[PDB]
RNA sequence: AAAUUAUUUUAAUUAAAUUAAUAAAUAAUUAUUAAACUAAUUUUAUAUUAAUAUUAUGAAAAAUUUAAAAAUUAAUUUUUU
């Protein structure tokens, strides 16, 4: 059995008068200290501390008239996903960021559509005639699906026009490698 | 045990013709092909020993049947085991 | 009654030896070492079928 | 017929009309226990079915006290004694059953914590005892109207038998229109019990 | 007769049920095969009586001790193919 | 009640009963697995003959749900009695034998072959 | 038939008594059963490991008359 | 591996080199290429040292 | 419009979705083994069972436990983007038969010489793959010397 | 119709009991080429008796379906374990490869069995039945026999249960195989003679007509 | 030990247990399948019978558009004879097999092109993840 | 499943329909509560 | 009776019967070492064993059952790194 004393022996440096001098019960005391704030830390401090940030962001949302009983319900309706850390962040720091967030809640905007599945391109009820030199019909609809979002995405060098870039082009840039 | 005696069904026809259900015994049993087949003792093959070197085809099999580069001599080329007087030994 | 073999006069390189073990044995567990060539969980009739190859193999 | 292996129930045909389970009414054959009738036989309440009972047989009216109302058992009454039987059948079934339960009761008013449903009378009806019935007619008690049955111990409610008075069925059962079954919700922890 | 009381029959033939119960229930997943089989448990009261509808009346019937030892004249005459006195009792 | 330890010892492969089922299925006391049909006859063209004897009863112990009254014809039971021949006569064949019955002979209906 | 009579009344006792702890087919015969008490066909502890794992053929196992030996 | 009955297939942990070696992989596969191109050009001096290149 | 549709009838199965809502570490050992045929233990966790009969039985054991819900087939080949011509009998097709987890072997040393010997499969597949150069070679080196003295 | 082929003498004869739509289709007696690809033809001669008992499951083709029928090109079978046809294993225990090309095993004739694969060497149990002259499938994969009797039946699984996808339309499977002939042909006999059975499998009235041993 | 009573939300919320049991039970009780035809919408509304009290109306704002936007719409399989008009057109590259390959136009494979065990050199990232270690799919 | 039928018809296992009384006897020839409401009911 | 000295690990569990001028001995459990893939299903899911090591007689809350019990007794699911 094996107490970690060097690993205790130079932290009782901070522990008060007994713990100091003797080392079997200086030990023995910060071996327990140690021992309870790792298990308080693990199972207790969260629902504690967690309360803190919920009882802040609640009497922050009570200072506009909402309670923590709507805001936690109104948030996750528009699809927000703004941890309650986070909100405590904001109602001290961002004040009216925080009721920008509270006034829309409380509005009647219809919340973001929850996300479609895959859907089906409907070439794929086609019978492409196979040609050695034509694409099949659900690639160049795949293809101009992903390169029209690879001219969504940042403002780039590639093609740069204004609003939207050269598309019917980009999608023949093998010829462009061609002989 | 008293027997089959008191005959069967005891009719009679041309017809006759629908029924087998041997006492189960006259179906490959008491006809005995071979029920000694899980009990009779059995003549083991030649034997590899420490000392009897007694080769096998039932084994060599198994190694002529592998995927084995290093292929492996022919079995009876394989073999110490097979004209004064019908030639000598 | 849970047996091993080993195979420990051989020279060369056992791994292209032990290899050819593989081959036979695709299912018992082989070790390498310096010396010898220890395969696992293999009794009595694994002796047999070695010396049918190890004559086979012409030694 | 051997002493060791003796029928566990023999057929019968009623001549007197016993209101007991193993009972039957006036005519009808029954396949009731051994040592029961045996001691119907003696009785005069019944007699084994000998060719000649099978059309008819002197049954009993309580009026004049004696064997003389005659009750021929032609195809139409045994279609009486076939609804009337596989009617006080169901009766004698719940009435004689004491269905049982396991269910969860964390708390102190002995209470069951989901009490139950006239479903869940009919549900352990069918299960048990196999009576297929409407728990439509299942008519708690007073205690237990409003908020389902809910305490564990001994309960009972009442089975509304409807469609007897063409059967000419009273006096020979407890209740012509109703029958108390009788439950008991033995609480039991997560291991066996269930909802 | 009575379910109290029973046999133990082993049949000797295993793969004339295997090779049956394999089908039976096969059949049965398919949801072709009938439940009113000899062997099904809950139907044996019934089964019976289709075949044999008073089978009650032929093990109550009580035999007269004259038949129960019938004409031992008819055993010489060889009516008879032999006397069993004391088997008496019906056992199904 | 299957309590006990030798039920122990033996629902789980413990000690001795360690292949437990001593005879279980996958043995035949009887026929050892080889068709009862000769085939050893006098004329090879008469060989084909035996096929498809019935070495149990096939259609009682099973208990198939023929849902066919019994006024039907014949040809009607035969997708039951091919279930059992199959190996020995083509279904289609079946039914140019359970036809020239009931064309040839005076039976027409299950109970009447019964 | 009669050639096994005599094979098996011309063996030494010996031959036939419980001969080993673990019974030809690989069960441990403890006591108190007396039909097990006699192993006609003798053990091998040592032997029989390449058949019913490496896809060894059933062809192997049988000896030189063509019954099975058992492991 | 520090056991050998349960849990053992670590003491046999095998990553075959046509997974954690693409330049081995092609190199194998070019000789293949190669080995196949001399088989019609009947060039058996070629094929030879192809293999007897490719197993070394 | 008033009639029973008329054509060729296709019938498509159901598929359950089943999660687990009550702990299993509450309840019997049986109930535990209906969950560990579903694929659950911890709670929270979701299997995909099919709605074929025996799976019928353990899903219904095991009900006050469980939080079903069913897809009929065609519900199904939309909630993933599924053309209607692939059926699932050419998908699965597809997918090796060793997908994580591969087997269940009657136990962990079962299953630990399941995945032993797969891990030798792959040996032996280099293996037969060095050899079988040598092989060519070898069958090389004797027709170079073969021909060589003609 | 018609189908040649190359008839040898002292050479395993092989025969599949095919079913299909729960009507027993009849007997397709393969031969086997031993002389020319001794370490396959006994995979296939193997597979198809019995004989070599657990490897890594039921080695044995009775009940197997046919996953995959090609109309006018190929009729596969095989891939015992998880029979729905993505596996591939030998009686040895691992994919072995392809012995000779050389003449008579490397050519797929129109009533020719070639052992299928799913790499060029790995050789396993799936085979296939090959219904017309391929000669892109010369060089690539081993011919192992040729079909002596029932072209027929053959010729009618890939017509009722065949499709250009490959998945077949309806159900197919072997019922039954064993060996007719050829080396080894009785002492196999006494591999399998006795009470107790080599594998343990449903009876002769499923396998026959209803479920493909799935 | 029980002493005080059951917090009476607690029942509450165990009320709506026996109603999910009570919702489950009527899961599994439904037909193993569904008799259905081939020309007629796939699930025109054709749910199971869970008009009980039917929510997310909206067609969009609902959980369940992303499906049965495509099981209202019209079934382009229509027949059983149009389904291998469209099932003859499907290849399976990977599977275990012969093959015929000059049945494209100009196609020239792959897999005997670059060998069996070496793969396209895909371009490893976040949301780009290619299969890892294909020597083990080989069983 | 459903190409070998093998889905029964009959939906819920045996020991479930045993359980439940809402799942009907599938009874087919004949009628559930014994013999037919003969009386004419009205 | 009191002790029996080396952290950061890497496969799980209980059992409860034959007997005792009443517990060193046996089962069963646990343990160390090692094993082989027999129809049953899903393409599900499965710690089964051998060989040795073994100073043990009594199971929370339930469900009930003996008993003036006034708990003991039977019971059988728990039994936290």
């Amino acid at each position: 059995y094996y107490r970690a004393t060097a690993e205790l022996d130079r932290l009782r440096g901070m522990l008060r008068g007994r713990a100091r001098l003797e080392r079997k019960v200086g030990l023995k005391r910060i071996t327990f200290l140690m021992r309870t704030q790792t298990r308080y830390r693990v199972e207790q401090k969260a629902h504690w501390e967690r309360a803190i940030v919920r009882k802040n962001v609640d009497s922050a949302a009570h200072e506009h008239g909402s309670g923590w009983q709507h805001l936690r319900n109104d948030l996750a309706r528009q699809n927000l996903m703004l941890l309650p850390r986070t909100q405590q962040q904001l109602a001290q720091y961002e004040p009216l960021a925080f009721r920008a967030v509270m006034e829309l809640c409380a509005s009647r905007v219809a919340p973001p559509p929850p996300p479609m599945t895959a859907q089906v391109p409907e070439e794929a009820y086609a019978t492409r005639p196979e040609d050695p030199k034509v694409a099949h019909p659900a690639a160049r609809r795949q293809l101009e699906e992903c390169v029209e979002r690879m001219l969504c995405t940042g403002r780039s060098d590639v093609l740069q026009r204004e609003g939207p870039r050269t598309t019917q082009a980009w999608m023949d840039a093998w010829k462009e490698y061609d002989l | 045990m008293a027997g089959h005696f008191n005959p069967t069904p005891q009719a009679n026809s041309l017809a006759a013709t629908h029924y087998a259900h041997t006492p189960e015994l006259r179906h490959m049993a008491d006809g005995a092909a071979m029920s000694l087949s899980g009990q009779r003792i059995p003549l083991l093959k030649p034997t590899l020993s420490k000392w009897s070197r007694q080769l096998r085809s039932d084994i060599y099999d198994e190694l002529l049947k592998l995927p084995l580069r290093y292929a492996l001599h022919d079995f009876r080329t394989l073999q110490a085991h097979i004209h004064a007087s019908s030639g000598l030994s | 009654p849970a047996f091993y073999m080993r195979i420990q006069n051989i020279e060369g390189d056992m791994f292209r030896f032990e290899e050819e073990l593989m081959k036979i044995f695709p299912t018992k567990k082989i070790f390498v070492r310096s010396h010898s060539v220890y395969v696992y969980n293999v009794n009595l009739d694994g002796r047999a079928v070695l010396h049918h190859w190890l004559l086979g193999l012409g030694f | 017929m051997a002493p060791e292996l003796q029928l566990e129930y023999i057929p019968i045909i009623f001549t007197r009309t016993i209101l007991g389970p193993q009972g039957g009414f006036a005519g009808e054959e029954r396949l009731i226990k051994r040592e029961v009738a045996q001691k119907y036989m003696s009785e005069g309440n019944a007699v084994t079915p000998s060719a000649e009972f099978h059309q008819g047989v002197w049954c009993y009216n309580p009026d004049s006290e004696q064997y003389d109302r005659f009750v021929e058992r032609n195809a139409e009454f045994l279609d009486f004694a076939a609804r009337k039987r596989q009617w006080l059948d169901v009766y004698w079934r719940v009435n004689t059953g004491y269905l049982l339960f396991g269910r969860q009761s964390w708390g102190q008013g002995w209470l069951l914590n989901c009490p139950l449903r006239k479903k869940d009378i009919a549900q352990k009806l069918w299960e048990q005892y196999k009576v297929r019935v409407d728990p439509r007619l299942i008519e708690f008690r007073e205690k237990d109207r409003r908020t389902g049955i809910q305490d564990l111990g001994h309960n009972w409610c009442w089975l509304y038998l409807p469609g007897a008075e063409e059967l000419a069925i009273d006096r020979e059962v407890y209740d012509n229109k109703r029958v108390k079954v009788r439950m008991h919700i033995r609480k039991m922890s997560s291991y066996g019990a269930l909802y | 007769i009575n379910p109290s009381y029973k046999w133990l029959d082993v049949e000797p033939d295993i793969q004339k049920v295997y090779r049956s119960r394999c089908m039976r229930a096969a059949l049965q997943a398919r949801g072709k095969a009938s439940m009113m089989v000899a062997g099904n448990v809950h139907y044996r009261a019934e089964l019976d009586h289709v075949t044999e509808p008073h089978w009650r009346e032929r093990v109550m019937r009580v035999p007269k001790a004259t038949e129960r030892f019938q004409d031992p004249n008819y055993f010489t005459r060889g009516l008879v193919p032999s006397l069993r006195p004391l088997s008496r009792y019906s056992y199904e | 009640p299957r309590s006990g330890v030798e039920w122990h010892n033996r629902m789980r492969n413990r000690n001795h009963y360690r292949h437990w089922p001593w005879a279980r299925w996958t043995d035949d006391p009887v026929r050892f697995h080889q068709d009862s049909v000769c085939h050893r006859t006098v004329s090879a063209l008469s060989t084909v003959a035996n096929n498809g004897a019935p070495e149990w009863d096939y259609y009682a112990e099973v208990g198939q749900a023929y849902e066919t009254p019994s006024h039907f014809p014949l040809s009607y039971t035969a997708p039951f009695i091919y279930q059992y021949t199959a190996q020995c006569w083509s279904r289609e064949d079946l039914q140019s034998y359970l036809e020239r019955i009931e064309q040839s002979s005076g039976l027409r209906t299950i109970a009447d072959a019964a | 038939e009669i050639e096994a009579l005599l094979e098996f009344h011309a063996m030494r006792p010996e031959k036939l008594r419980v001969r080993a702890r673990h019974r030809p087919d690989g069960s441990v015969n403890m006591g108190d059963d007396p039909n097990f008490w006699a192993q006609a066909l003798p053990t091998r502890a040592m032997d029989g490991s390449m058949q019913r794992g490496l896809g060894w053929s059933r062809r192997t196992t049988m000896g030189a008359n063509g019954v099975p030996v058992v492991y | 591996g520090r056991r050998f009955n349960l849990n053992f297939e670590e003491k046999f942990v095998y990553f075959s080199p046509f997974d954690y070696d693409r330049v081995f992989a092609l190199a194998d596969q070019c000789l293949e290429r190669a080995e196949v191109f001399y088989q019609a050009r009947n060039d058996r001096a070629g094929v030879m040292r192809v293999l007897q290149q490719r197993k070394e | 419009t008033t009639t029973i549709a008329a054509g060729p009838y296709r019938r498509v199965g159901n598929v359950f979705i089943v999660t687990c809502i009550d702990h299993p570490f509450k309840f019997s050992w049986e109930v535990n083994r209906m969950l560990r045929e579903l694929r659950l233990e911890f709670m929270g966790q979701t299997t995909v069972v099919p709605d074929i009969p025996p799976v019928r039985k353990r899903i219904w054991r095991v009900r006050h436990v469980v939080r079903v819900d069913q897809l009929d087939l065609d519900e199904a080949k939309a909630l993933i983007g599924i053309p209607e011509h692939i059926s699932f009998r050419d998908l699965a097709g597809q997918i090796p038969p060793t997908f994580g987890r591969g087997g269940s072997v009657a136990n962990p040393h079962m299953r630990s010489k399941m995945n032993f010997m797969r891990l030798r499969r792959m040996r032996l597949r280099d293996v037969m793959h060095r050899d079988q150069l040598e092989k060519r070679l070898l069958e090389e080196r004797h027709h170079a010397l073969q021909q060589q003295q003609q | 119709l018609y189908m040649p082929y190359t008839p040898v003498a002292t050479n395993p004869v092989v025969y599949f009991d095919i079913t299909a739509e729960g009507d027993a289709l009849g007997r397709v007696s393969v031969e086997l080429f031993r002389d020319v690809v001794p370490r396959t033809s006994e995979n296939f001669r193997s597979l198809c008796t019995g004989e070599r008992g657990y490897g890594q499951c039921l080695l044995y083709y009775k009940g197997t379906p046919f996953h995959r029928i090609i109309p006018g090109f190929v009729m596969q079978g095989g891939d015992i374990l998880t029979k729905d046809g993505r596996s591939n294993v030998s009686v040895f225990g691992y994919p072995f490869p392809d012995e000779s090309f050389e003449g008579k095993a490397g050519k797929h004739l129109p009533g020719t069995v070639g052992m299928a694969h799913s790499g060029p060497n790995q050789n396993g149990s799936q085979f296939f039945f090959n219904l017309g002259r391929n000669e892109q499938l010369d060089r690539k994969f081993v011919v192992v026999g040729q079909v002596l009797g029932g072209w027929e039946i053959v010729n009618q699984v890939v017509k009722l249960c065949g499709s250009r996808c490959g998945t077949p339309v309806s159900r197919a499977w072997i019922s039954d195989c064993g060996q007719s002939g050829g080396y080894m042909a009785e002492e196999t006999q006494e591999a399998l003679q006795g009470e107790r059975a080599q594998h343990v499998i449903p009876g002769k009235e499923v396998l026959d007509l209803i479920q493909p041993r799935y | 030990e029980l002493l005080h009573p059951l917090p009476v939300w607690a029942r509450r919320q165990q009320w709506l247990k026996r109603d999910t049991v009570e919702m489950n039970e009527a899961i599994l009780r439904e037909p193993y399948y569904r008799i259905k035809t081939f020309a007629q919408p796939a699930a025109f509304v054709s749910p199971r019978v869970s008009e009980s009290a039917a929510h997310e109306p909206d067609t969009q704002q609902s959980s369940r558009y992303g499906v049965d936007r495509q099981l209202r719409g019209p079934r382009r399989a229509v027949s059983p004879e149009r389904l291998q008009e469209l099932r003859e057109q499907l290849q399976f590259v990977g599977s275990i097999g012969p093959k015929v390959p000059p049945a494209a136009g100009a196609g020239t494979a792959y897999q005997d092109e670059y060998g069996t065990r070496l793969r396209p050199r895909y371009p490893q990232s976040w949301d780009t993840v290619p299969p890892h270690q294909p020597s083990r799919s080989e069983i | 499943f459903e190409e070998e039928e093998l889905l029964p018809r009959i939906p819920g296992t045996p020991e479930q329909r045993s359980w439940d009384p809402e799942i009907p006897l599938f009874l087919e020839d004949v009628d559930e509560f014994g013999r037919p409401p003969r009386p004419v009911a009205g």
